[PDB]
This record gives C-alpha cells, structure tokens and sequence, in this order.
C-alpha cells in the first residue's frame, strides 16, 4: 500500500522525546520520514542481498544484523 | 582428563575458543597460549559488564539482569561506552539526559 | 515427546552464567540480556582475532600466539580495561603453562 | 477554572517518561508494512522472520533517537529550542551520512 | 661489489601503467601518484576479499568463488559503479572459461 | 597467461595467490581471481581516465596526486567509495560558502 | 593614497589560494619535534623514518582541514561568520570524537 | 617550550583557510592545538604499538599507515 504515513506524527514526537527534544517544528515530521525511509532502504538492500546470496526467499534476523554491521551500526541481541 | 579451562583457572571454554580461531580464517596456525589468553580476556570483560549490570539491577530492586541494566552499566562507564560506542543494545533505552537550557528557570 | 532433535546452536550462555555467579551470586539474567551478552562476546572475539590476524600478517608470520592477542588487546580496549585484560590473560597463560 | 500546563511542561514530562523507558515507540504493524513495502523494490514475494522486523525496528529507532540528540544540539547551538529540518540536515552532513 | 639486495617489494604499478596506456597513451604519472594508485588497489582488494570471506563464512562455505566476489561488489560499490564492475567481472569470467 | 585469456591487464595468478595466502578462506574458486582482478582493473581504469583528463586540463602530461584527488572528488560515486580515505598531497576542492562572499 | 583592503578581503584571497594548492601548511620541523616529543611518552629512544613523520603530517593536516570545514558550518548555522571553540566542540561531538 | 607552540598561529590560519574559514576567534589557536595533540596522541600510540610488536626501535611509515587505518582515516600513497 502506502505505509510511510503509518509513521505517525505522535510516534515521531515520541522518538524525539526519548532523544531529549522539547520543541519540534511542523516541518520535522515529513523530513524525518525521508530520513527513516533512506535509512531502511540501505539497511534492507544489504539484508536482501545477503538473503539472495543464501538462495533464500525469507529474510533472517542475521541478514539484518549482518547488514547493520555493514552500515557501522552494530546491533546486539538478535543473534549478533 | 581435565579441561584446558581448569588448567588456566577459567570459566570460558579455552578448547572452544581455540577451535573458533582455527575455523575462523584468522591465520594458518594458532599458538597454544593464544586461546588461553583470549578466553581470559572475554571472561574479564564479561565479568566487568556483569558486575556493573548486576549493580543496576539491584538499584532497580530486581534480581535478574535485563537489557536496560546492561545499557545503563555500559553508558555510565566511560571505558565501556568507548569500547561499545558503535554498538546498539536492543531494548536498552537511553540514559536520562535533558539539556540544561531546556529546563524551566 | 516429539521426533527429530532441533539442530545445535552454540552460545556462551553457560559461561556467562558461571561468571555471573562469581560476581553476583544472588543475581540472574533475562533471555534478551543473555542474547546481548552473547552478541558482545562474539563482537569482541571477532575484533581481537581480526587484529591479531592482521598483526601476524603485517610481520609476515603464519602463527597467532598469545603475543598477538596481547598486542591486539592493547590496540582495542581503553586504558584500565586493557591493563586488567592484559593481567588476566597473562595470569591465565602463566597458570596454564605451569599446570602443563 | 479548568487546569492547564504551560507550553513546555508536558514536553519535559514526555522526555522523562520516554528516556526512562525502553519500549519501541513506533507502532509495530505500520512499521512492518513499511518494511515489506520497501523490500518489494529490491525483490518481490519476500518473507521475513518476525525477529528480522523487530531487529529492523530496534535499529531504526536507535538511529533516529540518536539523530534527534545531535539535532537537538544543533538547534541549541543556534540559540534555539525548536528542532528544524536544517538542524537534522547539518547533523547528518557532519556525521558524513549526506554530502 | 654487486651488493645483492633486490628486496623485491611487489606492486601493481606495471599494470597501472599498462591500463593508463590503454586509456591515455600520451600521459604518465608521478611516483607519489603511482603510490596512491597502489594504495587504492590494495585498499579495494582487502574490502572485497574481506566481504567475500564473510559471505562464505556466514553461509558455512569453504570456497570463495566468483559469486562471493560479485555479491561483495554489489554490497561495497555505489549503484552505477557496481553495475559496470559486475558487467566487467561477468564478461571476464565468461571469456576466461571459453579460451583454454 | 591467465590474464591474457581473460582479456585483462591485471595479474589473475597474483590475485589468486593473494586470496589463498590472505586468510580469506580454506579454498578459492578459479572464477574468483579473474572476477576480482577485472573489477580492480575496471576501477583503476575509471580513475586514471578522469585523473588523466584533469592532467590534460592543466597542461600536464603527468598525473600527480592532485589530479587523482580532483578526479575522485568531482565524481559522485568514486567520492563515496573513498569517503573515508585521505589522498596524500591531494588538497581540497575550491569551495567557499555563499554567505562568506561579498554582495 | 595608502592602499587598504577591507577586513575579509585578504582572508578570501587566502582561502582561494590555499584551496588551489596541495603543499603542507605546517612548518615541517616544529611538527617533527612535536611528533618526537609525544612519541617519547609511549617509548624512549624512538627513531622515525622521514616518510613516517610525513605520513603523520599529511594525516594531521587533512583531518584538521576537514574539521575546519565542519566547524565552519557550525558557525554559519548559528548565524555567524567567525569560527569559535564551541563550533569545534559541537562538530567533534556530532562526529563521535568526544562525548 | 612546548613543541605544541611550534604549530604557530599563522600555520593554523592557513589550515583553516584550506577548510574555507573566513574569520577566526583568537581562542581557536589553543583549541586547535588541543585537538591536534589528541589526534597525534591517538595515532602515534597505535603506530608505536605496531613498532614495539615488530621488535624494532624505528617507527616505519607502514606503522603509521596501519595506525591511521585502525583510527578510520585510511591513507593513500605511503606504502598502502
Ligand atoms: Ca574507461
């Protein structure tokens, strides 16, 4: 469908709050969706690359952990 | 027969570590002292995180370590925070830290 | 019960537990927390090993010895962490050699 | 009179609340659909381990939380309290993510 | 005195010259510049081979084949650069397999 | 020669010898070193082409670090490939922020 | 008729000049003695290949130039044209050099 | 006195010129010296480690190159 809107305003505000943000421009929310999307495209492309190299039709968490390590964004706790 | 771990006075599996080294494409050959040295280092580091992660639990009035407890422990220690600066601990959350200028007067 | 054993999956968790009971005997550890301790041990294994692999390779040597591990450790860990980790690795080698 | 907090006071509460907590702050389903949607551009009819989507979410939110820290510093640096697109953009330019 | 000390420090520089002469016959290259080209080739050698090593190791495979080199190249290079690198790699393995 | 059969200037046997000896795997495919070499050559070819054009633009018959730096940093993709690399005696691209200029 | 350039004009000429050139901008000897001075604090009676000290300089100069570019944006971001210590500090904070 | 002062105000001004800076606070010259010393500290520490590991009393260029690669600042042209 068209799911990027499903990253709602309030959910963006929540993340920003955890990030210590007090006041938030009206323009931030679309700007953040762009960044989040860019972030996902890159991580997933490498994940999928790993999946395809393994001749599988199902992305594993390792595919994603390995992709994340490739982006200098190591993740612990999903078999890493 | 007693394990190489027991000879070295360790909890971590010196035999396992030595095999991982042989099977991980690091060198053609592996010294006997290497896996002993390594195992010990991994155990030390492990002990240093568990000491600090236990303290965060006890301070939360909890018996069992969770991801938060590890995170708190790690980021509140300058050295560990450096070691794991580019590492994300899932279900860790962040240290409470509100910038002073954002606070009321 | 049911047939076919689930296929083996190595972990460090029994050793994390053992170290846990030395350091904090009255303290346990959650499922995901252990996944983290595992991901940690594996991270630092990889880092240390890789650097030792390189050290050996730069100085034209086929063999990773306890010497390489020490040097890698000095390169990788911060100050106090390296000292202790160097002490314990030395202790462990010393102790192992004399128990042959 | 009906009670009212002044602008800034609930914002600070929300901070204290979410910094205390560790739960994921994006709604799991809309995220999962987004993961599947992006993944189609590269390869169609793809399955996902559930843990792979959780991993992907854990990673997204840690990235973005972190990015908001840097962003909040860039707004503060220009004597502002409000984050703006140019704050995010500068942060990212310095991190090296963007040219 | 002959003073035999041909230390024989290897380099890609002869092949860089050979490719330079193909893409620009009437230009050359300083010693430092040639050093940068040598660093470059080695840098990218390591990145691909190291990424190729991981593929094989992740998939429990003892053999780095040209498939592992291709996936590595897709991962490591940006969009257009990858496409052509894949093309030239594919073409090369084709042409090699036809000859003897 | 292997490099000759593959259509390549870069040494196929050298690459194959470096793969075995570089602790990458137990075993190395015979397709591998052809492919890696060909790529290594292709990339080398792309930079020299552009740096050569940078030398041609400065009335020099010889490529110097600057010419490589100018080739790599004005091309989007190479710049990204070597983002975390410093090129010795390379210098920087002429670039002054707009607000710093006069009116 | 004594000639005078306005504040900023020569700076602008210097930028243009230095961007065009590639030659190292720290005097080599004071640099070499600083490398030797700091090297003592790890090991005494250390010898340096000349190329080793040159690598270190090429390295030091690229990193600092780069940091100045990032610092310069931090100044501009705060509606200034003058770089200041806090600009360097934000930059290195965002780069992940300091905490 | 300090070799750090051998990195003069005019050398610092040149570096910041190459990095496109037009106007420079007086304070920067010390601040810069701080950063630069920490930079060298970190790179030299790791280089000398490679030297001490090679059983030499002479730091080669390669020692620096490996130290600069480890620190994420890969360097071309010096025996890479
Ligand atoms: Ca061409």
């Amino acid at each position: 469908r068209d799911n990027i809107q499903g990253i709602t305003k309030p959910a963006i505000r929540r993340l920003a709050r955890r990030g210590g943000v007090k006041r938030i421009s009206g323009l931030i929310y679309e700007e953040t969706r762009g960044v989040l999307k860019v972030f996902l495209e890159n991580v997933i492309r490498d994940a999928v690359t790993y999946t395809e190299h393994a001749k599988r039709k199902t992305v594993t968490a390792m595919d994603v952990v390995y992709a994340l390590k490739r982006q200098g964004r190591t993740l612990y706790g999903f078999g890493g | 027969a007693k394990t190489r771990s027991s000879r070295a006075g360790l909890q971590f599996p010196v035999g396992r570590v030595h095999r991982l080294l042989r099977k991980g494409n690091y060198s053609e050959r592996v010294g006997a002292g290497a896996p002993v040295y390594l195992a010990a280092v991994l155990e030390y580091l492990t002990a240093e995180i568990l000491e600090l992660a236990g303290n965060a639990a006890r301070d939360n009035k909890k018996t069992r370590i969770i991801p938060r407890h590890l995170q708190l422990a790690i980021r509140n220690d300058e050295e560990l925070n450096k070691l794991l600066g580019r590492v994300t601990i899932a279900q860790g959350g962040v240290l409470p830290n509100i910038q002073a200028v954002l606070l009321p007067k | 019960g049911k047939k076919r054993k689930r296929s083996r999956k190595e972990s460090y968790s029994i050793y994390v537990y053992k170290v846990l009971k030395q350091v904090h005997p009255d303290t346990g550890i959650s499922s995901k927390a252990m996944g983290i301790m595992n991901s940690f041990v594996n991270d630092i294994f990889e880092r240390i090993a890789g650097e030792a692999s390189r050290l050996a390779h730069y100085n034209k040597r086929s063999t990773i010895t306890s010497r390489e591990i020490q040097t890698a450790v000095r390169l990788l860990l911060p100050g106090e962490l390296a000292k202790h980790a160097v002490s314990e690795g030395t202790k462990a080698v010393t102790k192992y050699t004399s128990a042959k | 009179k009906p009670h009212r907090y002044r602008p800034g006071t609930v914002a600070l509460r929300e901070i204290r609340r979410y910094q205390k907590s560790t739960e994921l702050l994006i709604r799991k389903l809309p995220f999962q659909r987004l993961v599947r949607e992006i993944a189609q551009d590269f390869k169609t009819d793809l399955r996902f381990q559930s843990s792979a989507v959780m991993a992907l979410q854990e990673a997204c939110e840690a990235y973005l939380v972190g990015l908001f820290e840097d962003t909040n510093l860039c707004a503060i640096h220009a004597k502002r309290v409000t984050i703006m697109p140019k704050d995010i953009q500068l942060a990212r330019r310095i991190r090296g993510e963007r040219a």
